[PDB]
RNA sequence: GAGCCUGGGCUCCGUGAGGGGGGAGAAGUCGUAACAAGGUAGCCGUAGGGGAACCUACGGCUCGAUC
RNA sequence: CGCUAUUAUUGGGCCUAAAGCGUCCGUAGCCGGGCCCGUAAGUCCCUGGCGAAAUCCCACGGCUCAACCGUGGGGCUUGCUGGGGAUACUGCGGGCCUUGGGACCGGGAGAGGCCGGGGGUACCCCUGGGGUAGGGGUGAAAUCCUAUAAUCCCAGGGGGACCGCCAGUGGCGAAGGCGCCCGGCUGGAACGGGUCCGACGGUGAGGGACGAAGGCCAGGGGAGCGAACCGGAUUAGAUACCCGGGUAGUCCUGGCUGUAAAGGAUGCGGGCUAGGUGUCGGGCGAGCUUCGAGCUCGCCCGGUGCCGGAGGGAAGCCGUUAAGCCCGCCGCC
């Protein structure tokens, strides 16, 4: 059955671009989703991303704009300290800036270059590239 | 229907997102909970009261309308059943097919209907007991459903 | 379907799983019950002694025909008795009966036969004392 | 845009009963016997799907 | 009997169930041999 | 509490009249079951039969050809 | 040790190359939908006390440099423990939700299963009637039946198995497998649904239930077919293929055995990635109508087939009924 909707929400925005489209719908939508989305948005993967109202659980509308080449999630969700990113880099990314680690961290919800800046760590949940 | 068949039927009901219940409402909160005990008293489950307040008398979501459910209605009052209805149904088809197969030993098809309808029952006394609607100890044994029935 | 067990704490199945399977691998099964060192007449060793009885030739396997000459040895550690290969032209000649010899492996896949010779795990060495190298060159002589 | 929010195909009606004249609202769906609360006469009878009306409708919700 | 799908493939072989039928002859004759 | 004696329980090892299969080996014989519709299409499962590859019956597969 | 992604967490495979249990139910464990409140066990940061020396890396200095030795800075000891703070994720506890799942109602479909009754042709035997020299079978023959009247035709009586055409690329069932008609008892699915419950879910080691043919036990029955066997031909030989007979068995009652090319040679659930054209069931909308539970076209849901672009693959080929991309669990190599 259905157990991670973060997971299937990055497959069909891979797929989608990978065949060019526009505009996707993800239908279980979660505040993880929106925070992930709102790290793609600033930096500049995705563009103009709302949250619909149905009466369930809302519904997500992205557009894209031909820059993702992968994105997924991270199973399982790896424990990581602030001085031992780079192994992770050089496991999910194909160069040493390109792409980002997303971290769910105390603090909440960032990139990997943020957390560092901060000095903290935390749980890996997606990369994207 | 996938629990044991694996069929991936689609056949329910469209509700629409609704915040607030509509105008064309002849009724009023208090005269659709003495509706509900009347239909109760008449002998009827709550599915059924809830599919005649839908047909006859035009109210959609009597929780919409109300604020509360039918079988809190029943509760707030001293009519509700004393285990649930689900089981209840699925002890009532159990009874009736052992008897059947005390008669017709050698059906063998229905026997294995028998078998799906007691793990059904096995997995709700599981979730009952849980949440505390059963005591945590209730047994489904069938010699004592016959009078449960 | 997706490879199992991938939870984040299911790490006594992952290493239940992998012991089973690697059962199934010949070198750590032979490595970890000693079958080498249960079957094998050098006990383990590099090298052994022992007393010729008899000499002997070997039909090669075709196409190829030709007789190798070999030697039946008797070991001092066990008593048991195996074939060992005579190389050079006229090793043969060098070797009596009763003498004590060298023996070594001859060099082959998964430590045993070699090339069109059939059923023989082991080589000449020395004899007497003597490296059979020098007695077939000419250089030393056999005490 | 597509069939994103489901929404129901069946409808509340507004109808008259012609003996009595009484007014009534019904469900265009049913599974029960529709009847009217004065006469006890039959307004709707179920079918498949989509009830069969045997009185008039006058307003649709 | 384990049975491999292999074995059915009669080249290079004799039919497998005939095989199967002289195993089977060679256990019978073994055990009442021993004693059984 | 040694050691001796006695009845016990596992393990490894060494021998045995006679019997049983397996593997290699320029080269002994009997037939030709399988590859072509391989000369009765082949194969699975079960049972009975036969110097030997094999044969027959019941149910199954096509990994089977022609009109 | 590496080579070896030939042990695979990083990082492998299971249609045809080794490999998906015969099918299902479910125990432990593993994996688990959305929102609010709290907690701070996991998790992260900061600081105190420990983790001997040697051995490891770096610089400088002393032996002609170097190896070596010394002085300092780090690391190693897979970690343990006393405190301070944070709360996104996981866990625990307490309230809500309805999308996943279960329950209920309604008009329908279907060779799903059990019990009982009534029937249909065909085949074998027997008794009467007619008629008289062959029938049968083969590639050709012979055994065999027949003058104690056969084969063939007619009137009757009795028996045991099986349900033709319609019949399908069809339907139901977990699989095995299920076809004459009528009646009774019963299992499950699909569609329609502002009906009820409110995450009750997925998979499933061990364990259990079912499970073609054949074979065994006990009691019956026995038309046709027919392992074994007995004859006749063919044949270099014939322990075979062909022909004529025939025992068990095939049927019923009640039990055992638990096996198959038990094959889609393809484990089960969920999300995403062009469709076209057929067909079955339900629903809706339009036209026709011989007004029919009827005909035609289109759309939604669910089943079952054929073709095919991107894509995948060693290729054969698969291709929204993936052998593609993602999230899980079991079994096997
Ligand atoms: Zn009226």
């Amino acid at each position: 059955t259905l157990l991670d909707p973060l997971a299937n929400a990055l497959s069909h925005i891979t797929n989608s671009e990978r065949v060019g489209k526009k505009e996707v719908y993800i239908k279980p939508a979660s505040k993880l989703i929106g925070e992930v989305l709102r790290v793609m948005l600033e930096n500049g993967y995705i563009g103009e991303f709302e949250l619909i109202d149905d009466g369930r659980a809302g519904i997500y509308r992205v557009q894209l704009i031909g820059k993702i080449n992968k994105a997924g999630a991270i199973k399982p969700r790896f424990p990581v300290k602030a001085r031992d990113y780079e192994k992770w880099e050089k496991r999910f990314l194909p160069a040493f800036e390109f792409g980002i680690l997303i971290v769910s961290t105390s603090q909440g919800v960032m990139t990997h270059k943020e957390a560092l800046e901060k000095g903290i760590g935390g749980r890996l949940i997606a990369y994207v590239y | 229907a996938r629990i044991h068949a694996r069929k991936r039927g689609k056949s329910g009901s469209k509700r629409p997102p609704r915040t607030a219940p509509p105008a064309w409402v002849e009724y009023t909160a208090e005269e659709v909970e003495a509706l509900v005990v009347k239909l109760r008293k008449e002998g009827y489950s709550t599915a059924m009261i809830g599919t005649i307040l839908r047909d006859q008398y035009g109210i959609p979501s009597v929780k919409l309308i109300t604020g509360k459910k039918i079988t809190k209605i029943l509760e707030e009052n001293g009519l509700a059943p004393e285990i649930p209805e689900d089981l209840m149904f699925l002890i009532r088809r159990a009874v009736n097919l052992r008897k059947h197969l005390e008669q017709h030993p050698k059906d063998k098809h229905s026997r294995r209907g028998l078998q799906l309808i007691e793990s059904k029952i096995r997995r709700l006394v599981k979730y009952y007991r849980r949440t505390g609607k059963l005591p945590a100890k209730w047994r489904y044994d069938p010699e004592q459903a016959k009078l449960l029935v | 379907g997706k490879k199992a067990p991938y939870g984040e704490f299911a790490g006594r199945k992952l290493k239940l799983k992998r012991k089973k399977f690697r059962w199934s691998d010949i070198r750590y099964k032979r490595r970890v019950l000693r079958l080498k060192e249960k079957s094998d007449p050098l006990e383990g060793a590099p090298q052994a002694r022992g007393i010729v009885l008899e000499k002997i030739a070997v039909e090669a396997k075709q196409p190829n025909s030709a007789m190798r000459k070999a030697v039946r040895v008797q070991l001092i550690k066990n008593g048991k008795v195996v074939t060992a290969f005579t190389p050079g032209d006229g090793a043969i000649n060098h070797i009596d009966e009763h003498d004590e010899v060298i023996i070594e492996g001859i060099g082959g896949p998964k430590g045993g036969s070699m090339g069109d010779i059939p059923g023989i795990r082991y080589k000449v060495v020395k004899v007497n004392r003597v490296s059979l190298k020098e007695l077939v060159k000419g250089r030393k002589e056999k005490p | 845009p597509k069939n994103l929010i489901p929404m129901p195909r069946s409808r509340f009606l507004r109808v008259k009963c012609i003996d009595c004249g009484n007014e009534q609202i019904v469900f265009s769906h049913p599974a029960t016997p529709v009847r009217c609360l004065v006469c006890g006469a039959t307004l709707v009878e179920p079918t498949g799907g989509k009830g069969i009306i045997k009185a008039k409708v006058l307003e649709v919700e | 009997m384990k049975r491999r799908p292999r074995k059915w493939k009669k080249k290079g072989r004799m039919r497998w169930k005939w095989i199967k039928k002289r195993i089977r002859r060679l256990k019978r004759q073994r055990r009442k041999e021993r004693g059984l």
